[PDB]
DNA sequence: TCTAAGAACTCTGATGTCAGTAGATTACACT
DNA sequence: GTGTAATCTACTGACATCAGAGTTCTTAGA
């Protein structure tokens, strides 16, 4: 879908840009409707989701009687639906603004944590925002650098940080944007390490047998001068098996 | 240590008047000190890890709770997972009417005996069922001679803590700043395993942070089929996951006691509560219905039983980095199963970093799942950090999309700026460099949310409104770049916005 | 050992304080 | 005591000894609740200082001084409370709030109490219910009968007055300013009195200070006078309000 | 002159997972 | 039969995760 937004450097200086999902993880269209077994129709089942307080089967009104908790350590304590809203952290609007660039070393490759990936790009007949912007990606393409922006997609939705990370095509600039973790979404753990190999031996027969594998067994073969493999097996091209 | 076995605390203060009531500045007080401690350690314990076990005890104060060896000291609380009330417990001491509010109670000054309060702390330990990882006692006291006038009293101690040490109990200490000087080497020189003013080490206990942490667990293990043979067993571990604001509770409003969400199937017509095998699963298309059972709408979505088969390898550069799936996991062997299969799996990741490879993998986490295509790109560990190892070696399993997954995007073409143009953004660009960090940043909204959650749970008289780190701080932006926004307004688009 | 060990939370990473961009 | 049973009590606080308070109040029987839901009358607490203040920010409840659960052991002091859940279903607690509460947010089904009155007054703007001049007629003459227009702060109420501080009688400026008797205007309207810089036949009273040039005046021109006006000494006021009651006129005249 | 079909995001609920605990089943065994 | 092993299979806390359902916005719109 269309969404139309203003790419922010700084306070003064505004882009129009509008970006589109690339890749999203993809399920299909119908759910599994629900039926009854000898009539065949999709509304002869009622699902009440009934409830009870464990006093001998005092049933509960949603309506008047039942007010969300969380959960604080060896208790529980009651807030309100309705007082969440009123201390919830509120976003000032539905933006795009940069925080800043850093090179390509500062972001490793395992580290990228989202649900999509946006192509974000320059507004439809905005002219003045095309030589912008592919002054703007052109100016990353070069110095190995990368953008660091707040995002989010529209009002009340959670804020939003990550990579803003540039390539190029023959035909048009590519500035992709894709989340990264804040410091609770990061596990650290020391994995006992592996080159300290004096019990788990790596022997030269070993070794000699693997270095044999691994070009033995290649997809991409070497057919081609371009220095681009023959690409024997497209994954990116193969249908999803679930739908089929 | 192994997985199950809490992280288990106790506090220790010293409730003598000497150090107590005492200060050599007005703006402090090292009982409100160690309390402010106990309870800001502990607010970071109950928001991180609910699990682990606290206790709080105060010796050579005169009136006493024991359960033996009872002289001059009460246990405020036995051990216990934390919660509001214990926090409501220790509030009611601190400050200046707080330092009259505990005389009233348990009484100051008197005379006290390390190898008894050491004896005290033992048995609390001792008297708790959960297996325990770390074992651990903190002294506040400032008293650098424990009054060992008598040696012969003193050595009852220094014994008493060697049999602490002997049965796998730790300890550990902070110095309070006691008035002129303290010095571990004249005593604590044995208890603990040149001189100071006060501990550099106090102030990690103020830093109030908060996440959940949760200790290194397997998601699954799988077994690598290179062939319809040779296996290997690996396993496949989360390093980077959202977090997320813990599932709220449903509670009954008059009592606030939890109640049961208790849902059933009930026909539109009839008195039926229908159980799981009275109703099918179906579908709409072509005006007909298709009709399949509970069993096959999860018989359809099966291909493969839970492992990773090997599919050949791939240049590293092809493995395009502008398609990306969901978060990349880990992947690390597993001798649980397969014994001596980390013999190949540890030549396997040498080896495929020389020849600068990916292996591609089909892979399913569980039995009725179907195959992903995954690369496993080989990894490599930067312990120069003086072994503070920031990335471990393995492999990172990087999931690739199918045909479906990558949506179609609209047409445009344009290859329009000149070089002033890249160029005046090429200085932009180069006064607005940083160094990013990962974990530089914090989520807004679920830091926001345990700071409501305290101030409802404590009954604080503020919400703390910690102000977040995501927002650009524009007038830096404005002052650092500079005027600078003016060449785009110049140099590349009209005066008309 | 001790260097990068939390004493809140031990066995597990001192968590270093937020950060955010400066130049 | 057999009084306060039926009336549930929160102890929320104390230091005086906290668990002793509810048992004082257990042998006049108060039902002792430990944390307040909508359905007690109100909450207790000998300090406030953080333990409290979730109901400040949750206008909930009636929070009581220490004293009113060691005074209601003098008294029979019992008054009320809430949750909070915002609905718009298809809305149904307004509706029946329609039913059950005056419009304004005073519920008809249950009694409400300081804060709760505090939040009431601060959400409302301007009108008159009766005809105004029914409605001011009915408080004025209550207070006429009752000598309410005696209460203390309001004493002088049903007093029209003027005050010697102008050289030339009605000239509003041969303003005498400086004068003690500015300090009387201020004690006369802090207790009530309609004030006047016009001696028209509106007025009851005159007041006269130390300079007394202009009092054969004042009683030659209220020789004029339809409803003739009292010439008081300053001291009426000052021993009226020392008195917190209207010491009466005639030991006062002139 | 506007009324649903198509998005989009968050949230809730079940299913499956792993580690660890401990019970009952069930094997082994008596000259 | 009677009695003592050894050991399989359960259940729970806890963590991830697909699906499914509640909710605000664009285009096509009488």
């Amino acid at each position: 879908i269309h969404w139309p937004c203003r790419l922010t450097i700084g306070s003064n200086l505004s882009i129009r840009i509008a970006a589109y999902k690339s890749i999203l993880q993809e399920r299909v269209k119908k759910t599994w409707t629900v039926v009854d077994a000898k009539t065949l129709k999709k509304e002869d089942i009622q699902k009440e989701t009934v409830y009870c307080l464990n006093d001998d089967d005092e049933t509960e009104v949603l309506k008047e009687d039942i007010i969300q908790g969380f959960r604080y350590g060896s208790d529980i304590v009651p807030f309100s639906k309705v007082d969440e809203e009123q201390m919830k952290y509120k976003s000032e609007g539905k933006c795009f603004s940069v925080l800043g660039f850093c090179k390509s070393s500062q972001v490793q490759r395992r580290f990228f944590m989202g649900n999509q990936v946006l192509k974000v790009f320059a507004a439809r007949d905005d002219e003045a925002a095309a030589v912008a912007l592919s002054s703007l990606i052109h100016a990353l393409d070069d110095l190995d650098m990368v953008a660091i922006v707040r995002y989010a997609y529209d009002k009340r939705a959670n804020p939003q940080v990550g990579v803003a990370f540039p390539h190029i095509k023959h035909n048009y600039e590519c500035l992709v944007y894709v989340q990264l973790p804040f410091m609770e979404d990061l596990r650290q753990y020391m994995f006992s390490s592996l080159k300290n190999s004096k019990k788990y031996a790596p022997t030269e027969a070993q070794l000699n047998a693997v270095d044999a594998l691994i070009d033995s067994m290649s997809l991409a073969k070497k057919d081609e001068k371009t220095d681009t493999l023959e690409d024997l097996f497209p994954t990116t091209k193969i249908p999803n098996p679930r739908f089929q | 240590y192994k997985y199950s076995g809490r992280d288990s605390l106790i506090f220790l203060v010293d409730a003598s008047k000497a150090m107590f009531e005492s200060q050599s500045e007005d703006e402090l007080t090292p009982f409100d000190m160690s309390i402010q401690c106990i309870q800001s350690v502990y607010i970071s314990k109950i928001i991180s890890s609910d699990r682990d076990l606290l206790a709080v005890v105060f010796y050579g104060t005169e009136k006493d709770k024991n359960s033996v060896n009872f002289k001059n000291i009460y246990v405020l609380q036995e051990l216990d997972n934390p919660g509001a009330k214990r926090i409501l417990e220790l509030d009611q001491f601190k400050g200046q009417q707080g330092q009259k509010r505990f005389q009233d109670m348990m009484g100051h000054g008197s005379d006290y005996s390390l190898s008894e309060v050491l004896w005290v702390c033992a048995n609390l330990f001792s008297d708790v069922q959960f297996k325990m990882s770390h074992k651990r006692i903190m002294l506040f006291t400032n008293e650098d001679n424990p009054h060992g006038n008598d040696s012969a009293k003193a050595s009852r101690a220094r014994t008493k803590a060697g049999d602490l040490r002997d049965t796998g109990i730790f300890l550990d200490l902070m110095h309070l700043k006691k008035p002129g000087g303290f010095d571990i080497s004249l005593f604590y020189r044995d208890i603990i395993s040149v001189h100071f003013e006060e501990s550099s080490k106090l102030e990690d206990l103020l830093r109030k942070v908060r996440a959940k942490e949760t200790r290194k667990r397997a998601l699954s293990r799988l077994k690598l089929k290179l062939n319809k043979d040779i296996v290997i067993s690996v396993g496949i571990y989360n390093l980077v996951q959202k977090a997320l604001k813990p599932p709220p509770i449903k509670l009954y409003r008059e009592t606030n006691e939890p109640v049961k969400t208790k849902t059933r199937t009930f026909n539109t017509s009839t008195g039926g509560l229908l159980l799981p095998s009275d109703t099918k699963r179906s579908q709409i298309y072509g005006s007909r219905q298709i009709i399949l059972e509970k069993e096959e709408t999860e018989e359809l979505k099966r291909f493969d039983d839970p492992g990773l088969m090997l599919m050949g390898f791939k240049p590293l550069v092809l493995l395009k980095k502008h398609h990306y799936l969901r978060p990349s996991l880990f992947v690390y062997p597993e001798e649980s199963l397969v014994i001596g299969s980390s013999t190949l799996f540890s030549a396997l990741l040498i080896k495929c970093l020389e020849k600068e490879v990916a292996a591609l993998c089909r892979y399913t986490p569980r039995r009725n799942i179907p195959p992903y295509f995954v690369a496993l790109v080989p990894q490599e560990e930067e312990l120069d950090d003086q072994k503070i190892q920031v990335t471990p070696p393995g492999f990172q399993l990087v999931f690739l999309p199918f045909a479906d997954d990558k949506r179609k995007m609209p047409f445009t073409e344009k290859i329009m700026a000149t070089p002033e143009q890249v160029g005046k953004m090429k200085a932009i660009v180069e006064k607005l460099r940083f160094t990013y960090r990962s974990d530089s940043f914090e989520n807004p909204v679920l830091q926001q949310h345990f700071r409501n959650l305290e101030a409802l749970a404590l009954d604080l008289m503020e919400p703390e409104q910690a102000v977040d780190l995501t927002l650009p701080k524009v007038e830096a932006m404005n002052k650092r770049l500079g005027s600078l926004v003016d060449e785009f307004k110049e140099l590349v688009y009209p005066p008309d916005y | 050992r001790c260097p990068g060990e939390s004493l809140i939370n031990p066995g597990f990473k001192s968590k270093k304080p937020a950060g955010g961009v400066d130049f | 005591s057999n009084i306060f049973e039926d009336v549930e009590f929160c102890v929320m606080s104390g230091t005086q000894p906290k668990p002793d308070l509810e048992n004082r109040i257990a042998e006049f029987g108060g039902y002792i609740v430990q944390n307040p839901g909508p359905d007690t009358y109100c909450v207790i607490a000998g300090s406030e200082n953080i333990r409290v203040k979730n109901i400040i920010l949750s206008n909930k409840h009636d929070v009581v001084k220490p004293a009113w659960l060691l005074e209601c052991f003098k008294t029979k002091s019992f008054v009320p409370w809430q949750p909070r859940f915002m609905i718009h279903m298809c809305p149904s607690t307004k509706e029946h709030f329609a039913r059950e509460y005056d419009c304004y947010g005073d519920s008809y089904f249950i009694d409400t109490d300081l804060n709760q009155l505090k939040e009431v007054f601060s959400g409302i703007k301007n009108s008159n219910e009766q005809t105004p001049e029914e409605m001011a007629s009915l408080i004025a003459d209550l207070e006429y009968r009752y000598s309410w227009d005696c209460s203390p702060l309001s004493m002088f109420r049903r007093h029209t007055v003027y005050l010697d501080s102008y050289a030339v009688i009605n000239d509003l400026s041969t303003k005498n300013e400086g004068t003690r008797l500015a300090i009387k205007a201020l004690e006369l309207r802090f207790h009530g009195a309609k004030v006047v810089s016009c001696l028209a036949e509106g007025v009851s009273h005159v007041i006269i200070g130390e300079d007394h040039s202009r009092v054969a005046d004042f009683k030659a021109f209220r020789r004029t006078f339809k409803r003739k006006f009292k010439i008081l000494k300053e001291s009426w006021v000052t021993d009226s309000i020392d008195k917190c009651e209207l010491q009466e006129e005639n030991q006062y005249l002139i």
